[PDB]
C-alpha cells in the first residue's frame, strides 16, 4: 500500500505563461451602421452576446504590464489595419505642384500671423489636354516657402505621396474584444490596489477582453477606463526618470474642444474616378479652434495625483507642474482627433502648478494640420479631408503619461512634465489587468491502483 | 577488419612507445557518440583497461595505475583508435582489446539498454 | 580505485547445474555491475548489464541478483557453450576494474 | 556594428554656445534613445539629459535646465533607414565648462535597462 | 537623490594577483553598473545589472552584491586591466577607483 | 421544483482547488479545449495551432494505456525518489500549479516509463495470444 | 554509472533491418509522424495536409478492431494464396519495402475483410448483450 | 577565380517624383579601365587533365 502507481489524468486545469495570437472581434452594433464607415466593421467576428467571466478561488499569478505580450500584438494590429484602409483610397501624385499662395482674406495684423494661406494653382483636369486653374485654403504648418514672388510647396513633396484618406471611411472609436482561441485563455486581475506589477490575489478568467476604445492621443489619454476608488501611479521603476508614469484617476475631466471655423468643403477633378476634397469658404469669423476644461476640478484632481504622488517621494516633497520641453509638435503638445479632425492643442494652461507639503473654465488654444505623418514611417503621409461646420466634441480625461525630470545635485523639489512619446504607452493603460496563458492538460500524480491486466 | 579489431605492431622495443590503431565506426546518428576503450587481458592479473576517450571531445580518461603514460587518439574518419602507451616495459606484454562504449536506447526519454561488446585483441609482447 | 573480486578462479559441474558466480566490491556501486563471457583466445561478450538485466541475444539462463556491493550471477541449465571465463565489470568510477575471472569446466 | 561619429573638439569663448553634432549609424535609429553624458577633471561624470529620436521628446538635469537643447533629424528615404543624427546646443559658457562630451546608447540585450549605455562614441573636448 | 561612494580609492597591485573594489549606495533596491576607462582611451562597460558581463568582456570579471554593498573582482589581472573603474546608478556616479601597478 | 436557483460551474474553474475537487470537473475543461484579408489567414493559424495540439495530446496519450479515456491507470510504479510525498498531503492540501512546479524535472522520464511499459504490455498481450 | 554512452536511435531507422527488428522500434516512427506572405499560405497546405493524412489513418484504423493502438490482432484469417510464404522466413529474413512490393495487390481485398469482420462482431456484440 | 571593376564611381542620386529616387553613374574616378577576371593558368591546365582522364 505504500508502493504508489503513477496515473495521467487528461484535461487537468494547469497553465503556463505563453505567447500567442489573440484574434479580434467587434461588436455586431457597428456591422448594423454597415459599408465600411470605419476599420474592422466588416473584418471582425461578430461579438458573444454573453462576456462570461469566471471569477476563481485561493488563486494567485504574477504579472507584469511592462514585459507583458499582446500589446506589441496591438500596436502591429492597429498599424496594419490603419495601412490597410488607405490603399482603396487616391494617391495625391498630381498634387505636388507650384502652389500660388496669397495672405487669406483678413483684417490682417502685423504682429501676429495669419493662420490661412489662400493658394491658387496648376491642376489637371479628367481630360488630360485641358488644365484648370483651382484655388484652396491650407495652414501654415502644411505649406513651406520654396526659393518678389511669393510661391509656395506642399512640405510632404520630397518624402512622399500623400495618400488622401478616403471621406466614406471615419475615424470614430469602436470597441475591440481580443480573443484568445482554443487551448488559451484570458486571465484578468480584480485586485483593487494592484500597481501592475507582482502577485495579485484575486484573478478571474474570461474568454474576451473589455471594451477598449482605441485612442489615438499623445498626452492626456482619452476615453480610458476609470480607476476604481483612488487615483493610481504606475510605473516600471520609479526611480527610472527614463520610464514614463501612468496615472489613472478616479473621477474624470470633462473637456470640450470645438473648431468654431465653418468650412466648404469643395470638389476637385484630379483625373477619371479621383476626387480631392479642399477647403472652399470660410464662412463668418476667422477664430481660433480650442478646448476647454473646468477650472475647479482640474485643481481639484491636480490635488489627488499630488496626494497620490507624495507616497512614492516621502511626505515632505515639493511637487511642481512644468510644460513639456521640446521635440515635434506631436510630443510636447497633446494630440488627438475629434471625428476626423486633428488637433494639436497646448497643454501649458494645465501643467503650470506648484504644491507644498503643508465656476470658471481653463481655455487653451489648438493648432489644426491637414497633413499627418503617424507613427512617422518613412515614406507614408496622409492628407485629411476637411469637414463640415462647426465640429465639438466632449471627451473625458482619465489619465497622464508623466516624466519626473533629471534631478541630481541635491534636488529639494521634483517637477513632473507631460510627453506622449511611444503610443504604447496609451495601450498599456488598457491592457494592464490582462494576461494571456495557455492550457497544457494531461497532468500526473500517483495514487493506490494499479491497473488489472 | 571486423569491428573493434586492434591491429599494428605486435612486438615492442624496450622503453619505446607502443602504438595500436583500432577499426572504429561512427553510429547511426551524427547526434550520437561512443566512447572508445583500451582494454588489456594479462596472464598475471585479471583484465585491466587502460584508458580511453569519448568520440565527440578530445579529452582522454584513462587509468592512473599506468601514471598518465598513454596518449589516446582517434580519427573517426580513418576508423583510427590509436594508443601511444609510452616507456612500455615488459609488464605491458598482454593481450589488448578496444572496446566500443554506448547505450542502447530507443525513444529520447529513457535508457532502455547499454551494449559494451568488445573486439578480438591483438598480443602484444614487450622484450 | 575500487577493488573487484570474482569467485571462484574456476567451478566444475556437470550438464545442466545451476551454478553460481559472486561478485564482490570494496565500495557501493549500487547496481553498476557487467557480466562478460570470454571464449580462451576470443573476445569478452557481453551477458549481464546493470546487473538485473538480460541482455538481448543470450539466453534466459544467465540470470543475475545481487546489490550494493554483493552480486551473483545464475547459470540454469549449464551448457557446452558456457566454457567461458566470466568477468564482473565495475562502471561506477573511475577507473573501470573488471573481476579475477571465472571459468566454467 | 554600432558607430558614433561626433565631431572635432572645438574652442570657445565665455559666453558662447556650442553646437555638437552626433551621427549615429549601423540599427535603427527611431528605435533606442540618445543619452549626452559629460566627463570634467577632478569631478568624474555628470549627466546632461536623453532624447528619444522617434518623436523628440527630450529630458534634461535638473541644475542644466534653460542653458541645454537637444533636436534630432532623421533619415527620410526608404534606402538608408539606418543613419541617423542628433545634436546638443549648449549655451550659457563658464570656463567650468571645459570637458569632454559622450553621446551614448544602451544595448540592445532583453534586461539591458536604459542608463546602461554599450556603445560610446570618441569623445569631444570642449575647452572654453 | 542617490549618492555613490567608492571605498578603496588607489589600489597599487601586482599583475597576476586579484583584486576586489567595492562601492556602497544610499538607496538600496535596484542595480549598479560597472565601468571600466583606460588612461586617456573610450570608456567600455564591464557588468550591467550587477551580475551580467557585457560584450567582449572575459569571465575574470566578476560582479557581485546586494542591497547598498556591491562587489567588483578581477582575478588574475593583466597589465591592461590598470585602469579607472566607475560605480554607477541610474545618472549618478561615483568619484572612480584608480588601479595602479605596484 | 419551483423555485431552481444554478451556479454555471464554467470552463477553467478549479485552479486554487484540491486536486480531487478538479477531479470531476476536468471533463468540461477538457470539452472547452477544442472548439474556439490577411486576418483570416491569422484566425486560420491560430485555429489549426489549436487544432495541432489538440492532435498532439491525442496522439501523446494514444501510445499510452489509454486512447480516449480521461483517467488512466498503468503498470509503472511511483518512484518515490522524484517527489516523496505521501497520498493525503497531495490529494487533499496540494494545488495544481505546485503540483506541476513540484516535479517538472521528471515529467519526460514519466513519459518513456509509461512509454516502455505499455510497449512491454503490447509485445506481452501479442505474446499472450501467441499460444492460442 | 559514470561513464555512459548513447545510441541516439532515431526516427526512420529500420528500413533495412528485419520485420522483428522494426516491431520494437515502430512506436517512435508513429510518434515523428505528425509535429513537424504566400509562403506561410505554402506551409499552411503542407501542415493541414500532413493532419488531413493523420486523421484518415486513424479513422481507416478505427473502423477495425483496434481504436489507438499500434498492434492489433483480428479475427479474419490469412489466405494462404496472396503470398504463400510460412512464419520464419517472412519474420526473419524479408525487409518491409519487400514485403510491401509482395503484397501490394490484394491490400483493398484485405481491408474489406477487415472491416466486414469488425462489423459482424459488432453486430454478434451488441446481440450478446440483447439478452442482458 | 579572382573577378573585378576597376573603375572607380560615383552614385549619383536624382529625385524623379515624390520618394522616387533613380541611381546613376556620375563621375568615373581615374583610370577607365576594362573590368575583367583571374584564373591560375597551372591548375586550369590540371583540371581540365583531370576532366579529360
Ligand atoms: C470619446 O468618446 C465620446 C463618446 O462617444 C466621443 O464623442 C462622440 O464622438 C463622435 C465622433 O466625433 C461623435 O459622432 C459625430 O457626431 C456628430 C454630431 O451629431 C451628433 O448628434 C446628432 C443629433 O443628436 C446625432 O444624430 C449624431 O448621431 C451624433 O450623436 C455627427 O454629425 C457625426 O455624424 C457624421 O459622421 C458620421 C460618421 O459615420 C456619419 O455617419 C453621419 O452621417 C454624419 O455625417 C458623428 O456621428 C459623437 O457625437 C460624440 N458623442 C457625443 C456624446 O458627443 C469622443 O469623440 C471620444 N473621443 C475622441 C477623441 O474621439
Ligand atoms: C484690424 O486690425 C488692426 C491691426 O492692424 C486694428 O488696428 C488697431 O486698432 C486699435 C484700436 O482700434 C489701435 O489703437 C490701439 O488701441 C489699444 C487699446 O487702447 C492701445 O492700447 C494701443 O496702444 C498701444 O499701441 C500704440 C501704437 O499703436 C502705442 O503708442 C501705445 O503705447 C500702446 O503700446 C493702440 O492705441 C491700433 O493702433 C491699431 N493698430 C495699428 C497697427 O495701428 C483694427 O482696429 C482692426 N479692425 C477691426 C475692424 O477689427
Ligand atoms: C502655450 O501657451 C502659452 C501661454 O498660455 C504660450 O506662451 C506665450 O508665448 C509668447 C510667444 O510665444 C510669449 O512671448 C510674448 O510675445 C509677445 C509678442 O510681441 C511679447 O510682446 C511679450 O512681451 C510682453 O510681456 C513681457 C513680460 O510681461 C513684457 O516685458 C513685454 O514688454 C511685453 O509686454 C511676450 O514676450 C509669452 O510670454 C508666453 N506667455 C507666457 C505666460 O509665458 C506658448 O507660446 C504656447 N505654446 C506654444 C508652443 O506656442
Ligand atoms: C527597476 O525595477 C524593476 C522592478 O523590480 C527591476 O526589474 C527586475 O530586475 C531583476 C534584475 O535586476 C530581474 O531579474 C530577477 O532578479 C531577481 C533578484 O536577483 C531574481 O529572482 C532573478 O535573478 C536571478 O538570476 C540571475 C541570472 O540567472 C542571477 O544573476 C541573479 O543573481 C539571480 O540569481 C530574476 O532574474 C527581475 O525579473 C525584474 N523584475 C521586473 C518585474 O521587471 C529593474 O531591474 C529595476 N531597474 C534597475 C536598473 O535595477
Ligand atoms: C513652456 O513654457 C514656456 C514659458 O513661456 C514657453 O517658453 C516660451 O516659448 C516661446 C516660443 O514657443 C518664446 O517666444 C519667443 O518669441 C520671440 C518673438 O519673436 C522669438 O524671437 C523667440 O524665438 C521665441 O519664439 C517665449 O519667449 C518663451 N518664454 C519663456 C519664458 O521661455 C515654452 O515654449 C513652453 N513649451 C511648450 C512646449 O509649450
Ligand atoms: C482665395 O483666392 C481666390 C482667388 O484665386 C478668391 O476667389 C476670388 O474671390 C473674389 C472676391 O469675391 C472674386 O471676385 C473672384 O471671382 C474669385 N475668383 C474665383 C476664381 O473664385 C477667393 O475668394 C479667396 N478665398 C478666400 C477665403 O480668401
Ligand atoms: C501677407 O503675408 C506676408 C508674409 O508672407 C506678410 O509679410 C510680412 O508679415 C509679417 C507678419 O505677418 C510682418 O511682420 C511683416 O512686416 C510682413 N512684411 C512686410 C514687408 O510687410 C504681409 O504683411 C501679408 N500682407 C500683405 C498685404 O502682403
Ligand atoms: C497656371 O497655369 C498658367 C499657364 O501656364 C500659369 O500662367 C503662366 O505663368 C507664368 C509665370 O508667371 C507666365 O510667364 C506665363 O505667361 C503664364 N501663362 C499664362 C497662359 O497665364 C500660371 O502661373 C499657373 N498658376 C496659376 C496659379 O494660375
Ligand atoms: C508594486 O507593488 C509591488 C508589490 O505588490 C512592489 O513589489 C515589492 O516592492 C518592495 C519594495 O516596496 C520590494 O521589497 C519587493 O521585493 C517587491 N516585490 C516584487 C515581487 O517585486 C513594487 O515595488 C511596486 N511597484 C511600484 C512602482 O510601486
Ligand atoms: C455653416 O454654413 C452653412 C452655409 O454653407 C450653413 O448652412 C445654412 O444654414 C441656414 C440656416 O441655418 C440655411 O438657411 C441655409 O440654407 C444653409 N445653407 C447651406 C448651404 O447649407 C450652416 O448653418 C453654417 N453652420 C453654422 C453652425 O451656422
Ligand atoms: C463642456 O460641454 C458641456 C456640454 O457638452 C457643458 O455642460 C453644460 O453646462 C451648462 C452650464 O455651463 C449646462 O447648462 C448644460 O446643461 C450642460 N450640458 C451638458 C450636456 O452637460 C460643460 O459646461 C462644458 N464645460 C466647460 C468647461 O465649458
Ligand atoms: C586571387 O586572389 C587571391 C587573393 O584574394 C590571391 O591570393 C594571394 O596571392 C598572393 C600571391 O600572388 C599572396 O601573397 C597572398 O597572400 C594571397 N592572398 C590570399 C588571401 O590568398 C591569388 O593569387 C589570386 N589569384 C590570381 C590568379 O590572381
Ligand atoms: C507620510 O504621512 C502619512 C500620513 O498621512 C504616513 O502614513 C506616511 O507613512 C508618511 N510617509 C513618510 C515617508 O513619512
Ligand atoms: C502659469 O501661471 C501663472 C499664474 O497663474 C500665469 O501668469 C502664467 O501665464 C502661467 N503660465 C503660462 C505659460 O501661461
Ligand atoms: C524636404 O524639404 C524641407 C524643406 O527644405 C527640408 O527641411 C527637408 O530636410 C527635406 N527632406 C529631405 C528628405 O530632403
Amino acid at each position: 500500500a505504500e508502493n504508489l502507481w503513477v496515473t495521467v489524468y487528461y484535461g487537468v486545469p494547469v497553465w503556463k505563461d505563453a505567447e500567442t495570437t489573440l484574434f479580434c472581434a467587434s461588436d455586431a452594433k457597428a456591422y448594423e451602421t454597415e459599408k465600411h464607415n470605419v476599420w474592422a466593421t466588416h473584418a471582425c467576428v461578430p461579438t458573444d452576446p454573453n462576456p462570461q467571466e469566471i471569477h476563481l478561488e485561493n488563486v494567485t499569478e504574477e504579472f507584469n504590464m511592462w514585459k507583458n505580450n499582446m500589446v506589441e500584438q496591438m500596436h502591429t494590429d492597429i498599424i496594419s489595419l490603419w495601412d490597410q484602409s488607405l490603399k482603396p483610397c487616391v494617391k495625391l501624385t498630381p498634387l505636388c505642384v507650384t502652389l500660388q499662395c496669397t495672405n487669406v482674406t483678413n483684417n490682417i495684423t502685423d504682429d501676429m500671423r495669419g493662420e490661412l494661406k489662400n493658394c491658387s494653382f496648376n491642376m489637371t483636369t479628367e481630360l488630360r489636354d485641358k488644365k484648370q486653374k483651382v484655388y484652396s485654403l491650407f495652414y501654415r504648418l502644411d505649406v513651406v516657402q520654396i526659393n518678389s514672388n511669393k510661391e509656395y510647396r506642399l512640405i510632404n513633396c520630397n518624402t512622399s505621396a500623400c495618400t488622401q484618406a478616403c471621406p466614406k471611411v471615419s475615424f470614430e472609436p469602436i470597441p475591440i474584444h481580443y480573443c484568445a482561441p482554443a487551448g488559451f485563455a484570458i486571465l484578468k486581475c480584480k485586485d483593487k490596489k494592484f500597481n501592475g506589477t507582482g502577485p495579485c490575489p484575486s484573478v478571474s478568467t474570461v474568454q474576451c477582453t473589455h471594451g477598449i476604445k482605441p485612442v489615438v492621443s499623445t498626452q492626456l489619454l482619452l476615453n480610458g477606463s476609470l480607476a476604481e476608488e483612488e487615483v493610481m501611479i504606475r510605473s516600471e521603476n520609479i526611480t527610472n526618470n527614463a520610464k514614463n508614469i501612468l496615472v489613472q484617476f478616479n473621477t474624470p475631466v470633462q473637456i470640450n474642444c470645438t473648431r468654431p471655423n465653418n468650412n466648404t468643403r469643395k470638389s476637385i477633378r484630379i483625373g477619371p474616378g479621383q476626387a480631392f476634397y479642399a477647403t472652399g469658404d470660410i464662412i463668418g469669423d476667422i477664430r481660433q479652434a480650442h478646448c476647454n476644461v473646468s477650472k475647479a476640478t482640474w485643481n481639484e484632481t491636480l490635488g489627488k495625483v499630488v496626494k497620490q504622488l507624495r507616497k512614492h517621494f516621502g511626505n515632505n516633497t515639493i511637487i511642481r507642474f512644468a510644460n513639456s520641453s521640446g521635440g515635434d509638435l506631436e510630443v510636447t503638445t497633446h494630440s488627438f482627433n475629434c471625428g476626423g479632425e486633428f488637433f494639436y492643442c497646448n497643454t501649458s494652461g494645465l501643467f503650470n502648478s506648484t504644491w507644498i507639503s503643508n465656476n470658471d473654465s481653463i481655455t487653451l488654444p489648438c493648432r489644426i494640420k491637414q497633413i499627418i505623418n503617424m507613427w512617422q514611417r518613412i515614406g507614408q503621409c496622409m492628407y485629411a479631408p476637411p469637414i463640415q461646420g462647426v465640429i465639438r466634441c466632449v471627451s473625458n480625461i482619465t489619465g497622464l503619461i508623466l516624466t519626473r525630470d533629471g534631478g541630481s545635485t541635491n534636488s529639494t523639489t521634483e517637477t513632473f512634465r507631460p510627453g506622449g512619446g511611444d503610443m504604447r504607452d496609451n495601450w498599456r493603460s488598457e491592457l494592464y489587468k490582462y494576461k494571456v496563458v495557455k492550457i497544457e492538460p494531461l497532468g500526473v500524480a500517483p495514487t493506490r491502483c494499479k491497473r488489472r491486466v | 577488419q571486423v569491428q573493434l579489431q586492434v591491429s599494428g605492431p605486435g612486438v615492442v622495443r624496450p622503453s619505446e612507445t607502443l602504438s595500436l590503431t583500432c577499426e572504429v565506426s561512427s553510429g547511426s546518428t551524427s547526434r550520437d557518440f561512443f566512447y572508445w576503450s583500451w582494454v588489456r587481458q594479462t596472464p598475471g592479473k585479471g583484465l585491466e583497461w587502460i584508458g580511453g576517450m569519448y568520440s565527440n571531445s578530445e579529452e582522454t580518461n584513462h587509468n592512473p595505475s599506468l601514471k598518465s603514460r598513454v596518449i589516446i587518439s582517434k580519427d573517426t574518419s580513418k576508423n583510427e583508435f590509436s594508443l601511444r602507451l609510452t616507456s612500455v616495459t615488459a609488464a605491458d606484454t598482454a593481450v589488448y582489446f578496444c572496446s566500443s562504449r554506448a547505450k542502447i536506447y530507443y525513444s529520447a526519454s529513457y535508457s532502455g539498454g547499454r551494449i559494451d561488446v568488445w573486439g578480438p585483441g591483438l598480443l602484444v609482447t614487450v622484450s | 580505485d575500487i577493488q573487484m573480486t570474482q569467485s571462484p578462479s574456476s567451478l566444475s559441474a556437470s550438464i545442466g547445474d545451476r551454478v553460481t558466480v559472486t561478485c564482490r566490491a570494496s565500495q557501493g556501486i549500487d547496481k553498476d555491475l557487467s557480466w562478460f563471457q570470454q571464449k580462451p583466445g576470443k573476445a569478452p561478450t557481453l551477458l549481464i548489464y546493470t546487473a538485473s538485466t538480460l541482455q538481448t541475444g543470450v539466453s534466459s539462463r544467465f540470470s543475475g541478483s545481487g546489490s550494493g556491493t554483493d552480486f551473483s550471477l545464475t547459470i540454469n541449465n549449464l551448457q557446452p557453450e558456457d566454457v567461458a571465463t566470466y568477468f564482473c565489470q565495475q562502471d561506477f568510477s573511475f577507473p573501470l576494474t573488471f573481476g579475477g575471472g571465472t571459468k566454467v569446466d | 556594428q554600432v558607430q558614433l561619429v561626433q565631431s572635432g573638439a572645438v574652442i570657445k569663448t565665455p559666453g558662447s554656445s556650442v553646437k555638437i553634432s552626433c551621427r549615429a549609424s549601423g540599427y535603427n535609429f527611431r528605435d533606442y534613445s540618445i543619452h549626452w553624458v559629460r566627463l570634467i577633471p577632478d569631478k568624474g561624470f555628470e549627466w546632461i539629459g536623453w532624447i528619444k529620436p522617434l518623436w523628440g521628446a527630450v529630458s534634461y538635469a535638473r541644475q542644466l535646465q534653460g542653458r541645454v537643447s537637444m533636436t534630432r533629424q532623421l533619415s527620410q528615404d526608404p534606402d538608408d533607414p539606418d543613419w541617423g543624427v542628433a545634436y546638443m546646443e549648449f549655451s550659457g559658457l563658464t570656463p567650468a565648462d571645459t570637458a569632454e562630451y559622450f553621446c551614448v546608447r544602451r544595448g540592445s540585450c532583453d534586461y539591458c535597462g536604459d542608463f546602461p549605455w554599450q556603445y560610446w562614441g570618441q569623445g569631444t573636448v570642449v575647452v572654453v | 537623490e542617490i549618492v555613490l561612494t567608492q571605498s578603496p580609492g588607489i589600489l597599487s597591485l601586482s599583475p597576476g594577483e586579484t583584486a576586489t573594489l567595492f562601492c556602497k549606495a544610499s538607496q538600496g533596491g535596484n542595480a549598479m553598473t560597472w565601468y571600466q576607462k583606460r588612461r586617456g582611451q573610450v570608456p567600455r562597460l564591464l557588468i550591467y545589472d550587477t551580475s551580467r558581463r557585457a560584450s567582449g568582456v572575459p569571465d575574470r570579471f566578476v560582479g557581485s552584491g546586494s542591497g547598498t554593498d556591491f562587489f567588483l573582482t578581477i582575478n588574475k589581472l593583466d597589465r591592461e586591466d590598470f585602469a579607472v573603474y566607475y560605480c554607477q546608478q541610474f545618472e549618478f556616479f561615483g568619484l572612480g577607483s584608480e588601479l595602479e601597478v605596484h | 421544483a419551483v423555485g431552481i436557483g444554478a451556479v454555471f460551474l464554467g470552463f477553467l474553474g478549479a485552479a486554487g482547488s484540491t486536486m480531487g475537487a478538479a477531479s470531476m470537473t476536468l471533463t468540461v475543461q477538457a470539452r472547452n479545449l477544442l472548439s474556439g484579408t490577411v486576418w483570416g489567414i491569422k484566425q486560420l493559424q491560430a485555429r489549426v495551432l489549436a487544432v495541432e495540439r489538440y492532435l498532439r495530446d491525442q496522439q501523446l496519450l494514444g501510445i499510452w494505456g489509454c486512447s480516449g479515456k480521461l483517467i488512466c491507470c498503468t503498470n509503472v510504479p511511483w518512484n518515490s525518489s522524484w517527489s516523496n510525498r505521501n497520498l493525503s498531503e497531495i490529494w487533499d492540501n496540494m494545488t495544481w500549479l505546485q503540483w506541476d512546479k513540484e516535479i517538472s524535472n521528471y515529467t519526460q522520464i514519466i513519459y518513456g516509463l509509461l512509454e516502455e511499459s505499455q510497449n512491454q504490455q503490447e509485445k506481452n498481450e501479442q505474446d499472450l495470444l501467441a499460444l492460442d
